[PDB]
């Protein structure tokens, strides 16, 4: 995988170039802005299993089919796997969210997921619309404003939504 | 490629769990100096064709049989000259790359896994090249924090040709 | 889905050989009880919107809050109670499928299987459907060895809400 | 796998509704009759050897270009491995017929088996006709009248032909 | 398919590696015997219809029923005659083979395995074919190290159906 | 695999046929000249390294973008990874010598090889350019008149050239 750094560093690599003085100035603007990444990471990671219950509850309100008999996450073995990819889909966001790169989420998850879901029947179309819930919880809680120093995160949760809406895009 | 983040993302993958406090200390351990690092590189940079050929200057003096003897592996001619000074703005750009990343990353994917196997078959000297970073050491004009980290991966790469 | 006779099957498949006597004697064992077991499965086709209501009457008595407590996980609206009802109306339906099969098959792979996580993801308590669990098997109005068998299912049940 | 009895309840749970009054007495009536499944399972079992040694003799009567030199069942390692797919195939058969359902007979037997085929050079025009000879040998021995009480197993038959069909469906 | 060759390629490439002197000296053995097993086979070629009658009758001397009961799997038809010298010319063919290739290998990929599974499933013996290899080895009519590598095969092959 | 010997057992034993009195001759004339065949083997084996190296010296010289930064054969590992590739390319060849045979090179080197290149991104038509070098430099060596018994190795060497050739065709 590659981090932000590694990132500009691989793309000059192949141009056999030294990282441009602009490059490195905008990954110095990055490390200012460095607590409010870990502090977003920081606060998905620790409310995970929330952002997921209620956006699968906001997921199955607005499509119930998926849960009723004959529905893809009817019975609790398949209800639980769909919990589970939520689960799953959110962890390899925050990562991309420390990085600072996308690239350890493609990678490790969704490439090749649209085509598992596929072979398993799985109705791509609603896993996309379940990541777009996680990505509203997710944002609510990451930029929630009490209990932190006062700022602007504006780019960071811009980026945070671009990592979802990937996973969205990868599926749906 | 190993930096601190994405050693802590892999450590944190291959045990199927989110990351810990721990692994966040590791992030703000990382942003604490990297912006003096970032600037270390940069001047690298300004610095790179200079450095590049003082140091195969301060090569062809140590070894002078590399100057007179000829065939592919030598620098006797115009060609085998451009080849040595190229290699070591190599080790040198490489080199900056670390400064960027915080950590031996950039160095082990580039250069240094396989680099045994390309010295021997090519029968280039591994001594030559650790001159060429003593000369680097000895003039990059770096200082602070910035000079104890350019040296730990100037000295990682002399070791990696020992 | 294990049966009786699916677990002969992967027995005699998992060793690359063909059934034995006591395979086929197993299946003589599952015929022998599945008329009576089948007679069983109907009657609580018959009884069961009866025993669902009554099932959920029953646990909004022992757990009073349930009716009245605000928010998504509880029977406070009439959509909250139509869900509680639906849900006591899927173990019915399960453990009658147990009964056709002659085994806990459909109880591991609709219901059980998973189960924990449903009801700790979506904040429901183990104890309510242990209760209307309890209704249940005081009311199916069931006799001779097709209740020792319903009951066996409704306690396989309870154990894993427990 | 299914049975006939997890069959019927899977088609029920995938529509919400418990198994119908005439869905039950239609296995009911198959349990009636269980007795002369087993017999079939245990006569076609006994004999395995000689069905699958009497419908190679058949096939090869009627297709010895398959074991002359250049056949695909010429040579012992090949005659052996032929002779062992007959055998294969006859076991998942008498599985199905045990559980009354084809699912274990499809899954783990007949799936992808035309394209394990191809990619050999295997014809499986030829082992249809195999499976076809396994078929006449099979039944005439499960439906033979002597040592057994005696009365009707017609529908049996049919359905213990119509596994070995599938089998000569799905390669042929 | 085992050949001294085929062997020493075998073992090189499992272990990643070049062929050793040795494995040269393996080939300079196996070439110093060719060219009298390359004769050897010819002379088997000339004479097979011959050999492979005399053999079937050398069978139907020792084993009479064989000539007189009826069923598939016996010769006391013409077609049941023919399939029993058609086998023998197979040994036989596939023995020659052994001559030109230098080892079994012929005689284990295309008779040897599966040969039980063949003799078992058809009911054919295997004191018949060790009768009739017992014939061809006591009348090929060949010397020198000729007949030894030729009933070195013969002899593996009666072994294989004892 | 097959060497020279058993390649014609093989296309005999599909025809039910003995190797024939001509076939035999060839096999005799192969067993005559064969200390040749052991001697190209040796002398290839004792050089590879030499091989290898020159013909990489000569395809960069030929091909310097391989190797400027951004080329596939740039960075050490991959330079390494290209240089072992050419060593086990000429490894599955002197096997092929040795047994005169090419389905060793086939079966266990070049099926599959053309496709694992485009899926890595690696050029093919420049790996083959790589074959052609070592296979002068190897002919050079393996022909080399000094130090052995004086004689002619001309269709030997046609030989050895046609198993580089092979290489070079099932990946350019
Ligand atoms: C946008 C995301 C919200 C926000 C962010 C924000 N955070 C800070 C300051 C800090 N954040 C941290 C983070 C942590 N400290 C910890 O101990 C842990 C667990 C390991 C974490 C994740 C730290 C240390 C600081 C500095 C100390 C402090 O608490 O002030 C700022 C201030 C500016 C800065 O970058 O330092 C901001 C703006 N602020 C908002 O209002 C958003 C809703
Ligand atoms: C059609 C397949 C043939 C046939 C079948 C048939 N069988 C029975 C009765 C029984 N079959 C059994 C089976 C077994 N007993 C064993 O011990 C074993 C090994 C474990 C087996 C497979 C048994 C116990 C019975 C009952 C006792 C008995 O032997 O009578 C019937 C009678 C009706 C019934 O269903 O019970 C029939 C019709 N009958 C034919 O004529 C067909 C050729
Ligand atoms: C064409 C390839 C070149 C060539 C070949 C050639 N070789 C020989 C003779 C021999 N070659 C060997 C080989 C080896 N001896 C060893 O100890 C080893 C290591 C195990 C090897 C590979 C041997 C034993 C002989 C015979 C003894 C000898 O050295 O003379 C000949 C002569 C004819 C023959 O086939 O025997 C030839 C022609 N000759 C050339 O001029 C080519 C450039
Ligand atoms: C929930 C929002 C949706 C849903 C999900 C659902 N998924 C599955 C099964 C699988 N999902 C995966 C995906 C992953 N596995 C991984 O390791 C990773 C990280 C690299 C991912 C992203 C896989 C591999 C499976 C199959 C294997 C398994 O079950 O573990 C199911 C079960 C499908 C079935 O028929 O059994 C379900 C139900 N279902 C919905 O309806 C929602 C839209
Ligand atoms: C200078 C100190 C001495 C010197 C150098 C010289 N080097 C070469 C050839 C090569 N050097 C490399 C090294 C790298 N390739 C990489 O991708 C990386 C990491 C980014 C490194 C460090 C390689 C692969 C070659 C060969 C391929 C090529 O031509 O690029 C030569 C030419 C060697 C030849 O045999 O032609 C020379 C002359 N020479 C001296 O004498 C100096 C002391
Ligand atoms: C009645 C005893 C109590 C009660 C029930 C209630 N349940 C839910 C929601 C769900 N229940 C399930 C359970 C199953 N799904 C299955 O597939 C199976 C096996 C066939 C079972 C047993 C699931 C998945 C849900 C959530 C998804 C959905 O909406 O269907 C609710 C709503 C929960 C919410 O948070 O919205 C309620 C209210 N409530 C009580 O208070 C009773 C004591
Ligand atoms: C005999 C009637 C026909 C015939 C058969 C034949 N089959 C093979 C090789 C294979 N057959 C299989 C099939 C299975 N393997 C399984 O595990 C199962 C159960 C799930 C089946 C149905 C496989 C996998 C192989 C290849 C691997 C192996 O050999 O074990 C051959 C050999 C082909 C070859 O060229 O080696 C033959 C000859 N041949 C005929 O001509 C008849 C029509
Ligand atoms: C002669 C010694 C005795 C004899 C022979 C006889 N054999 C058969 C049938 C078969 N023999 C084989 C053997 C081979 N197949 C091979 O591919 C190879 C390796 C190349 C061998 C050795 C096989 C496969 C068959 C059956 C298939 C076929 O028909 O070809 C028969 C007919 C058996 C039958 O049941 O119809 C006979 C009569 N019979 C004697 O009594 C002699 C003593
Ligand atoms: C050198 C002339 C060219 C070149 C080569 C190059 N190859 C690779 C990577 C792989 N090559 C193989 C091939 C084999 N593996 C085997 O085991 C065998 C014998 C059966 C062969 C022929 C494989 C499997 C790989 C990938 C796995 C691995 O690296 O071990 C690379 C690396 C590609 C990358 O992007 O990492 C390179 C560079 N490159 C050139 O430009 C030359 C034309």
């Amino acid at each position: 995988m590659l981090d932000a750094f590694t990132k500009v560093v691989s793309q000059a690599d192949t141009r056999g170039a030294y990282v441009s003085d602009a490059e490195v100035d905008a990954l110095k603007a990055m490390v200012a802005d460095a607590n409010k990444r870990i502090d977003a990471v920081n606060r998905i990671t620790g409310n995970a299993s929330t952002i997921v219950a209620n956006a699968a509850r906001a997921l199955f309100a607005d499509q119930p089919q998926l849960c009723a008999p004959g529905g893809n996450a009817y019975t609790s073995r398949r209800m639980a796997a769909c919990l589970r990819d939520m689960e799953i889909i959110l962890r390899y966001v925050t990562y991309a969210v420390y990085t600072g790169d996308a690239s350890v989420l493609n990678d490790r998850c969704l490439n090749g997921l649209r085509e598992t879901y596929s072979a398993l029947g799985v109705p791509g179309g609603s896993v996309a619309a379940g990541v777009q819930k996680m990505k509203e919880a997710a944002i609510e809680i990451a930029n929630d404003p009490k209990g932190i120093t006062q700022g602007d995160c504006s780019n960071l949760m811009a980026e945070i939504g671009s990592y979802f809406d990937l996973a969205s895009s990868a599926v749906g | 490629m190993q930096t601190p983040l994405i050693e802590a993302v892999s450590s944190a993958d291959s045990q199927g769990r989110f990351l810990s406090s721990t692994e966040l200390q590791v992030a703000f351990g990382r942003f604490r100096q990297a912006a003096a690092s970032l600037d270390a590189a940069k001047t690298l940079n300004s610095k790179a064709d200079s450095l590049a050929d003082g140091a195969a200057n301060a090569v062809y003096q140590k070894f002078p049989y590399t100057t007179q003897m000829t065939g592919s592996n030598y620098a006797s001619t115009p060609e085998g000259k451009a080849k040595c000074v190229r290699d070591i703005g190599y080790y040198l750009r490489i080199i900056s790359y670390c400064l960027i990343a915080g950590g031996t990353g950039p160095l082990d994917d580039y250069l240094i896994n396989g680099l045994a196997e390309i010295n021997r078959t090519f029968d280039l000297s591994p001594s030559w090249y650790v001159e060429a970073l003593k000369h680097i050491k000895a003039n990059h004009g770096l200082s602070g924090d910035s000079a104890v980290e350019a040296n730990s991966y100037i000295d990682y790469a002399i070791n990696a040709l020992s």
